[PDB]
RNA sequence: AUUGGGCGUAAAGCAAGCGCAGGCGGAUUGAAAAGUCUGGUGUUAAAGGCAGCUGCUUAACAGUUGUAUGCAUUGGAAAC
RNA sequence: GGCGAAGGCGAAAACUUAGGCCAUUACUGACGCUUAGGCUUGAAAGUGUGGGGAGCAAAUAGGAUUAGAUACCCUAGUAGUCCACACCGUAAACGAUAGAUACUAGCUGUCGGGGCGAUCCCCUCGGUAGUGAAGUUAACACAUUAAGUAUCUCGCCUGG
RNA sequence: GGUGCAUGGUUGUCGUCAGCUCGUGUCGUGAGAUGUUGGGUUAAGUCCCGCAACGAGCGCAACCCUUAUCGUUAGUUACA
C-alpha cells in the first residue's frame, strides 16, 4: 500500500550500507546484530557534523568501518581532538584486537542522504521552529546541498487524537516505482510528550539513469 | 498597500472517499488614496493561503475619489440578494462599523460610513455587494462630460 | 492611395438567416431577408483610421499579431503575410494561456527551440515511434502556441478572420490594454473590437484585400514596401 | 419594509370572469384655489428640550433667556 | 393549431349566439381603469331524486406471494363512471407568473386575418412558440407572450 | 499488559486499478469547473487531435533480475 523500490535499488542498482560476505550462516547473525549498534551510536552521537552514512564489513569477527558525512569538518574538530575520539571509540566499539583503518571521503551535495534530512527535520520540529517552518527548512536543506525533487511527510500526533489533519510536501520528479532511480528514504521516531511521531523524507540523490547495477 | 485578509471559511467538496477538508481565504488589499481591490484563494495552511490571496488582490487596484470623507453618492450596493448601503456620510461619526467593515472603508480612502445591511448573514455576498457599491461611485467631471452640459455637472 | 475605395468592390453577403442585430447599427439598414451587403463609405472609413491606427502604434515599436484560423485561405494568406512582412503568423491558434500566464508561452517556445535542436543533434538512436513522438510533440507546440512558438515577446496588438471566431484570442486580447482590431462580419458580436471593420470574409477577395491592406499597414510603420492601396488590381484568388 | 421588502421553484396573483364602497384618471382653455406655494397674527405654557449663562466645590441639581410646537383667522397665484 | 373567462373545447352533421383576427383623423367626447364588499359561473368525486347500467373498478370478498394483501396479480364485484335536477363550488382551476394599460436586440417556426400575385415568395398585424441581447430572479432561468420596463386597482406574505 | 480513536512503522481491500493528484491562469455572483476533459488510440493521462487552456508529478510499462538463438571469453576435477 505505502513502499518504495529501494531494497531492489540497493544492491543490484546500488550498494549496501552494510555489506560484507561471509561462508557461514551462523557468524552472520552475530554480526548483523553487532554493527547496528555502531551504525546506531555513531549516527546519534554525531549530528553536528551531520554524517550521512557509515559502511561496515565484517568477515571473521574483523569489522571495518568507513564514514561519509555532510560536514566531516566536525569529524575531526578544532585541534584535531574529536578526530582522535572518533578513532578511539571506533576501535574501542568492534573489539580490543580488532583491526581498524578510515579514510575521509566527501560526497556531491553532501545533504542529499535522507538519514540526516530527517534527523534534522525533527530538531527543527522539535526545536522552537514551528511545523511549516520545519518543513521549509528541511527543504532547503535538502535543495540548498544540491539534490534533486523532494517528498517530506510527518505522520502520527498533533498532541490529540484527531488523523485528518496533517501537512506533506511533493516536489519533482520522484518515480515510487523506477529501479533505478537514487533515491534515499529515512524515519525517524521523535518522542514528543504526546507519543512518538514519524518524520519521513523521500530525497533523490539524482535522477540516475544507464546505471542500473551495482558498482 | 496594507494587504489585509478580511474573510476565511473552509469549503468542502465530495470527492471519491473522503471530503475536501480545506479552509479558503479572501483578502481586500488598497493604498487609502482611493485604489481598493478583493482577492480569493485557496490553501490548506494559514501563511500560504494569506500571501496567495494577498498577491491575488493586489493585482486588482480601482481607484476612487473622496467626498466628505467617505463615498461619492449614497448607493445601495447589491449582489447576490445581498445589499449593502454606502453613502458620502458627513465627518460628524467617524467609522461606526465592525472591524471588517471599517477596514473595507479605510482602505478604501474613506474616513467615515453610515452601514446598512439587507439579507442574509452569509458573508461572501456581503463582500460582493459592499465592493459592488463602493467601486460604482460617480465623478463630476466624468458626468460633465457624458452630459450635454459639460463645465462640472 | 490608402486604403482605396477600389478594394471596396466585393465586401458583401455571407450566410444569411444567421446575424447579429446590433451589427445593423454599425452596417447599414439590413432587409428582412437578412441582407449581409455593407456599405461602402462607412466601410472604408473604419478601415483607414484601422490602418492609420495601427500603424501609429507599430511605430511605437509594437507589434501587430497576423492571426490566420479560417479554413484554408486566411491563414494561408496569413502566413504569405509573415514571410512578406516580419509578424507573427498562426497556423493554429493557441488553446489559451499565453498573455496573462507569461510563464505558459515561455515553456511552449523553449520547448519547441529544444526540439528543433534535438532534431538536429541526433537521428541515429532515435526509433520510428521515438521520431514521431518528436516531430508530434512539435506539431503540438506549434499548434497549441502559434503566436508563440520561438519568440517571449507579448504582442501589442491582434488582429483574427472573426472576434467570435477564437475564444482564446479574445482572452488574451482584453487581457491586455490594446487596441484590438478584426474582421468584422454581420454574425459577428461588435463587442469584441476597437474599430470595427465592417467586410466580407466568406467572399475571398475581401477578406484577403482587407488583412493584405492590414499588412501594408503594418509595413508602412515597419519601413518596408506596401503594395494594396498603392497598386490599383485587386487579387482574384478563391478561398482556398 | 411612505420612509425601508416579495409574489415561478425558499410567503405567493385571488379558481375564473364582471362591478361598486373607495381609489385614481388623456390634451387644450377659463372660474375657484381645498391640495400647492406664498404674506402674516394669535396662541401651542414658565418649568422640559436645542443654543446661552449663572450659582450649588461642579454638574448632580436649581434658576434663566432667543427658540421649539398645532390650530384658526388673513392678499394672492392658475401649474394641474 | 385556434378559440373559450378559468373550469375546457376532437364521430360527423345543422341552428341561436358570446366572443375573435385585420385597417379605419372615421362617432359620444375620458364616456376610462381595476377591484375589498357585491353578481354570476365553476373539472370532479360523492349525495339523494327517475331510467336503463354496456362495462368495470372504492368498499367488499378467494386464490397467490409476502414477514402479511381490502397494495402491486386476477376473478366476482356495488357506490360511481351515464344522463336530467340541485348541492357538493374544491383541483396539479398553478405559468405555483392577477386584471386594465403602453413600451424593450434580434432570430428561426406556426395559425388567423388584410393586400398582392400559377402556387408561391413577400409585406402588415396579431395569436401561438422558442434560443438569446438588454433587463431581471441568490441560483435554477424568463426574456417581445418576462420572472424586462413602467401607471390604477385589488388579493396573497414573516421562523419550524 | 492493555489504551491502535494516541500513534510511529507495517501491509492488505478496491487493485498494481485506469485512472490519479498539483501550480500558472481562465470561466462562476459564491459551491465549483477548466486543463487533467472529449473523437481516434492502449495494459496506461499510451500519444495525437480538438477544447481556457498551458503544463509539473504519481499508478500500469521504465532501469532490475529473470528468458530464449547466435557469436564470443578463461580453463580445470569441465568437455572431449
Amino acid at each position: 500500500q505505502k513502499v518504495n523500490s529501494n531494497g531492489l535499488r540497493f544492491g543490484i542498482n546500488k550498494n549496501w550500507i552494510s555489506r560484507w560476505t561471509a561462508n557461514s550462516h551462523a557468524q552472520t547473525a552475530k554480526w548483523l546484530i553487532e554493527d547496528e549498534k555502531i551504525r546506531n551510536l555513531f549516527f546519534v552521537n554525531y549530528r553536528n557534523a551531520q554524517v550521512s552514512n557509515v559502511e561496515i564489513e565484517r568477515t571473521q569477527a574483523t569489522v571495518d568501518v568507513f564514514v561519509y558525512a555532510a560536514q566531516p569538518a566536525f569529524l575531526i574538530g578544532s585541534e584535531n581532538k574529536n578526530i582522535q575520539k572518533i578513532t578511539k571509540q571506533i576501535k574501542q566499539i568492534i573489539g580490543r584486537t580488532t583491526n581498524l583503518d578510515l579514510t575521509i571521503n566527501e560526497i556531491g551535495s553532501p545533504m542529499l542522504s535522507a538519514r540526516i534530512i530527517a534527523r534534522d527535520l525533527a530538531n527543527a520540529i522539535e526545536a522552537r521552529v514551528p511545523l511549516r517552518t520545519a518543513m521549509r527548512q528541511s527543504l532547503i536543506k535538502v535543495l540548498k546541498a544540491g539534490a534533486n525533487g523532494i517528498k517530506v511527510l510527518v505522520s502520527g500526533r498533533l498532541n490529540g487524537a484527531e488523523i485528518a489533519r496533517d501537512k506533506m510536501y511533493i516536489e519533482g520528479n520522484m518515480p515510487l516505482s523506477t529501479l533505478r532511480a537514487d533515491i534515499d528514504y529515512a524515519l525517524e521516531k521523535a518522542q514528543t510528550t504526546y507519543g512518538v511521531i514519524g518524520v519521513k523524507v523521500w530525497i533523490n540523490r539524482g535522477m540516475i539513469y544507464t546505471k542500473g547495477l551495482n558498482r | 498597500f496594507e494587504e489585509r485578509i478580511v474573510k476565511l471559511k473552509r469549503i468542502s467538496k465530495t470527492t471519491k472517499g473522503g471530503r475536501n477538508m480545506r479552509f479558503s481565504v479572501l483578502v481586500v488589499v488598497g493604498n487609502r488614496k482611493g485604489k481598493i481591490g478583493y482577492g480569493i484563494a485557496k490553501a490548506l495552511e494559514v501563511p500560504n493561503a494569506i500571501k496567495k490571496a494577498i498577491k491575488a488582490a493586489h493585482n486588482s487596484l480601482h481607484t476612487i475619489e473622496i467626498h466628505k470623507g467617505s463615498i461619492y453618492h449614497e448607493v445601495i450596493g447589491r449582489s447576490g440578494a445581498s445589499r449593502v448601503l454606502l453613502k458620502p456620510a458627513p465627518q460628524g461619526t467617524g467609522i461606526i462599523a465592525g472591524g471588517a467593515i471599517r477596514a473595507i472603508i479605510e482602505l478604501a480612502g474613506y474616513s467615515d460610513i453610515y452601514t446598512k445591511n439587507l439579507g442574509r448573514n452569509t458573508p461572501i455576498n456581503m463582500i460582493h455587494a459592499t465592493m459592488d457599491g463602493i467601486l460604482k461611485q460617480l465623478s463630476p467631471r466624468r458626468v460633465a462630460i457624458l452630459r450635454n452640459k459639460n463645465l462640472n455637472e | 492611395s490608402l486604403a482605396k475605395l477600389g478594394e471596396m468592390r466585393t465586401h458583401v453577403g455571407m450566410v444569411k438567416r444567421y446575424w447579429n442585430p446590433k451589427m445593423g447599427f454599425f452596417i447599414e439598414p439590413e432587409r428582412k431577408h437578412n441582407n449581409d451587403h455593407f456599405v461602402l463609405e462607412l466601410q472604408r472609413q473604419s478601415l483607414q483610421t484601422a490602418y492609420n491606427y495601427v500603424k501609429e502604434v507599430a511605430q511605437n515599436n509594437g507589434q501587430i499579431l497576423f492571426v490566420g484560423t479560417k479554413n484554408d485561405y486566411v491563414k494561408k494568406l496569413v502566413n504569405n503575410i509573415a514571410k512578406r512582412v516580419d509578424v507573427a503568423f498562426i497556423t493554429q491558434r493557441w488553446l489559451g494561456g499565453t498573455l496573462t500566464n507569461f510563464k505558459t508561452l515561455s515553456i511552449s517556445i523553449n520547448k519547441l527551440n529544444k526540439l528543433v535542436e534535438k532534431q538536429a543533434e541526433n537521428a541515429a538512436d532515435l526509433t520510428k515511434k521515438e521520431n514521431l513522438m518528436l516531430s508530434r510533440e512539435i506539431e503540438r507546440l506549434e499548434k497549441f502556441f502559434g503566436g508563440v512558438k520561438s519568440l517571449k515577446r507579448l504582442p501589442n496588438l491582434l488582429i483574427v478572420d472573426d472576434p467570435v471566431y477564437e475564444k482564446n484570442a479574445v482572452a488574451e486580447a482584453n487581457i491586455l490594454r490594446i487596441p484590438v482590431v478584426a474582421l468584422c462580419n454581420t454574425n459577428t458580436n461588435p463587442e469584441l473590437v476597437d474599430f470595427i471593420i465592417p467586410a466580407n470574409n466568406h467572399q475571398p477577395q475581401s477578406t484577403c484585400l482587407l488583412m493584405n491592406l492590414l499588412a501594408d499597414a503594418v509595413a508602412e510603420a515597419k519601413a518596408m514596401p506596401t503594395m494594396f492601396a498603392y497598386k490599383p488590381d485587386e487579387e482574384i484568388q478563391i478561398e482556398i
